[PDB]
RNA sequence: GUAUGAGUAGCGAAAGAAGGGUGAGAAUCCCUUCCACCGAAUAUCUAAGGUUUCCUGAGGAAGGCUCGUCCGCUCAGGGUU
RNA sequence: CCGAUAGUGAACCAGUACCGUGAGGGAAAGGUGAAAAGCACCCCGGAAGGGGAGUGAAACAGUUCCUGAAACCGUGUGCCUA
C-alpha cells in the first residue's frame, strides 16, 4: 500500500506537492527517509508526463505543481516557472533513460530529535 | 494500581538487565580511512561508493 | 469563572488606607500595634 | 614516569543516570575507536563525554609524553553533584517536585 | 528656590544632543519646581531669551546588586527652546 | 537529606515545507517562496488593572515543560514634551 | 546559664523574604587561610571544568572553603550462584 507520514490525507496531500516542486526547482534536497521513499514515487510519476510532452499530459501536470518561480530570464524580463522547466528543461534529460530518475543517500541523524536524514537528487 | 512493598537494589538492578544500548554498527572508510556507518555517506571525506557526493 | 480579588486602586486606599485607619479610634489602635513590631509598611 | 592521565567534568547538567548509559560503551577500548563510538551514538551525552576523552588524551602526551596510538580507555565512572530543585504546578492547587540532576564524569587513558 | 537651585544639571546624550542645533536645551530640574520658575531661572544665569519650556517627570528604575533591591532617583526633566533673536548654550 | 514506583505518566485544543545566512553547535534564530488558519475576529482604538515588561548594544549560569546563536530572562545605557 | 534544630522569632541588611482584601501569620541562612600570599605561565575546551607549574605548614584548605558520620549513588576485585 502506502504509507500514512503523521497527517491527514488533506496534509499529506499538500505535503508531496511541495516536496515534488522542490525537487524539480532545486534538483537536490534535504528531507528524511521516510518521507523521502514517498516522494520517490510522485515525482518519477511526474518526469514520464514531462517525457509525453502532450497537452492531456501537460494539463495533468499541472494539477499538481505548485505556480511558482525558478528563476527569471530577459527574452523582456519574463519569468520561468516550475510547470516550464519540467517540461522543457528535466524531462529533455532523460530521454533515453526508462526508469530510476531518482537516488536517495543516507547521511545520519539529526541532533533534534534523531531523525534519519538522506540526501534525495533528482539524477 | 499501588507499589505494595519497596523494591529491593537487586530487584531493581536485575530488571536493568535489558536497558543497555547497543553498539553502533560503524566501518572503515576505503577512501579516507577512518570509521563511519554502513551504507552512508562518509562525514569526513564526503564519498560514497568512490564517488565524491 | 471570575475570582474573589479584584483590583481597584481607590477601593484599596478607602477602606484601608492610612486615612482611613486615623479617623477612628480602633483604627489608631492597629497603627500602634504595627508600630510596636516594627512593621516597614503602616496600613496600605 | 605517570603512563596514565585523567580528566574530570565536573556538575555537568546532564542527569548521571542518562550518563552512564554511554560510559558502559567506551570502558575498555582504545582511543581511537572510543572517539568514534561517541560520535556514531544518537544520545545527548555523547559530545560531553567525548570532549572529557579527548581533554585526557590531551593532557596525556604534553604532560606526560605518552604515544596517542597505544591508549586504552582504563577507566571511566560517573559520579553525582548538587541537584537543582525546581516544582511544576499540577492539578487542584498542588505543586510536585523536580530534581535538576546534575554529574561528575572522570576518565582516565592510560598504555596497553 | 535660587536660580541655581532650580536648575541642577545637563542631560548629555543621544537624543539630548541632536536637537542642540534646533535652539533645544535639555535640563534637569528641581523636582518641585513649576515650568515658570525654569522659564526665569535660565535668563538669569545665561541672559539667552526663552521661547518655551516643556516638562515631564520620570520614576524610578527597579534596581538590583545582590540580594538588595532598590529604586533610583526620580527626575524632572525639561527642555528650553529659545527665541531666534538670542545667544546660545555652549554644552561644549 | 536521600531512595522505590522509573527512564514510567506527562510535555496544556491548531499545518507546515524547502532553499540561503549566522554560528563551536540549528526541526526550534534571521531572510525568501509556496502552503494553511481567523476575519461581528485570532483585526483597529480605548478605560480598569499591572508598573519599565518599551528601545538599542552585549550574554547564555538559572527561568522557557525539548532546543536555542533566541526571549516578556541577565548586564549596561536610554526612552513618556 | 545556651553554644548555631541550642540561646531572643531574628549571632548573617529579621518582623526581612514569603502568605492574606484586611486585621494578621511569619521563616531559612555562622566557620578559606596566621597573612589573599585568592592559582603568573603552558595544554584540551565556545565556555564551564580540568591536567601540569607556582603560593602556602596543608590546595584531598581553591570563593557552603575547619572537621565531614549514616541513608543514597558508583568502579575494581577474592568466594558463591541459571
Ligand atoms: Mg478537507
Ligand atoms: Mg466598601
Ligand atoms: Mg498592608
Ligand atoms: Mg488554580
Ligand atoms: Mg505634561
Ligand atoms: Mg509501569
Ligand atoms: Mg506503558
Ligand atoms: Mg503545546
Ligand atoms: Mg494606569
Ligand atoms: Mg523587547
Ligand atoms: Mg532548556
Ligand atoms: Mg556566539
Ligand atoms: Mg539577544
Ligand atoms: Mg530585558
Ligand atoms: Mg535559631
Ligand atoms: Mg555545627
Ligand atoms: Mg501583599
Ligand atoms: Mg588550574
Ligand atoms: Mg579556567
Ligand atoms: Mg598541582
Ligand atoms: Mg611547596
Ligand atoms: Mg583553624
Ligand atoms: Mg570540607
Ligand atoms: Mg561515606
Ligand atoms: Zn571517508
Amino acid at each position: 500500500g502506502y504509507r500514512k507520514l503523521g497527517r491527514t490525507s488533506s496534509q499529506r496531500k499538500a505535503l508531496l506537492r511541495d516536496l515534488a516542486t522542490d525537487l524539480i526547482v532545486h534538483e537536490r534536497i534535504e528531507t528524511t527517509e521516510a518521507r523521502a521513499k514517498e516522494i520517490r514515487k510522485v515525482v518519477e510519476k511526474l518526469i514520464t508526463s514531462g517525457k509525453k510532452g502532450d497537452l492531456h499530459a501537460r494539463r495533468q501536470a499541472a494539477a499538481f505543481i505548485r505556480h511558482e518561480v525558478v528563476e527569471v530570464v530577459q527574452v523582456k524580463n519574463r519569468p520561468v516557472y516550475a510547470l516550464q522547466k519540467l517540461f522543457d528543461d528535466v524531462a529533455p534529460r532523460y530521454a533515453e533513460r526508462q526508469g530510476g530518475y531518482t537516488r536517495i543517500l543516507k547521511k545520519g541523524p539529526r541532533r533534534g530529535d534523531g531523525a534519519p536524514m538522506v540526501i534525495i537528487e533528482l539524477v | 494500581a499501588v507499589p505494595f512493598r519497596r523494591t529491593s537494589k537487586a530487584k531493581k538492578r536485575k530488571r536493568r538487565t535489558h536497558v543497555k544500548l547497543q553498539l553502533p554498527g560503524m566501518n572503515e572508510c576505503s577512501n579516507c580511512g577512518e570509521y563511519r556507518l554502513s551504507h552512508h555517506v562518509c562525514p569526513e571525506c564526503g564519498q560514497y561508493d568512490g564517488k565524491d557526493v | 469563572m471570575k475570582r474573589t480579588y479584584q483590583p481597584s486602586k481607590r477601593k484599596r486606599k478607602k477602606v484601608h488606607g492610612f486615612r482611613t485607619r486615623m479617623s477612628t479610634k480602633n483604627g489608631r489602635r492597629v497603627l500602634a500595634s504595627r508600630r510596636r513590631k516594627g512593621r516597614k509598611v503602616l496600613s496600605a | 614516569e605517570v603512563t596514565s592521565a585523567k580528566a574530570v567534568a565536573k556538575t555537568v547538567r546532564i542527569a548521571p543516570r542518562k550518563a552512564r548509559i554511554v560510559i558502559d560503551l567506551i570502558r575498555g577500548k582504545q582511543v581511537g575507536e572510543a572517539i568514534a563510538i561517541l560520535k556514531y551514538t544518537p544520545r545527548s551525552a555523547s559530545p560531553i563525554i567525548e570532549k572529557v576523552l579527548k581533554s585526557a588524551i590531551a593532557n596525556a602526551e604534553h604532560n606526560y609524553d605518552l604515544d596517542i596510538n597505544n591508549l586504552v580507555v582504563e577507566e571511566a565512572f560517573v559520579d553525582e553533584g548538587p541537584t537543582l530543585k525546581r516544582f511544576r504546578p499540577r492539578a487542584q492547587g498542588r505543586a510536585s517536585a523536580i530534581n535538576k540532576r546534575t554529574s561528575h564524569i572522570t576518565v582516565v587513558v592510560s598504555e596497553v | 528656590m535660587d536660580a541655581r537651585d532650580i536648575i541642577k544639571r545637563p542631560v548629555v546624550t543621544e537624543e539630548s544632543t541632536s536637537i542642540l542645533d534646533d535652539k533645544k536645551y535639555t535640563f534637569e530640574v528641581d523636582t518641585r519646581a513649576t515650568k515658570t520658575q525654569v522659564k526665569y531661572a535660565i535668563e538669569e544665569i545665561f541672559d539667552v531669551k526663552v521661547a518655551k519650556v516643556n516638562v515631564m517627570n520620570y520614576k524610578g528604575k527597579l534596581k538590583r546588586m545582590g540580594r538588595y533591591a532598590g529604586y533610583t532617583n526620580k527626575r524632572r526633566k525639561a527642555i528650553v527652546t529659545v527665541t531666534a533673536d538670542s545667544k546660545e548654550i555652549q554644552f561644549f
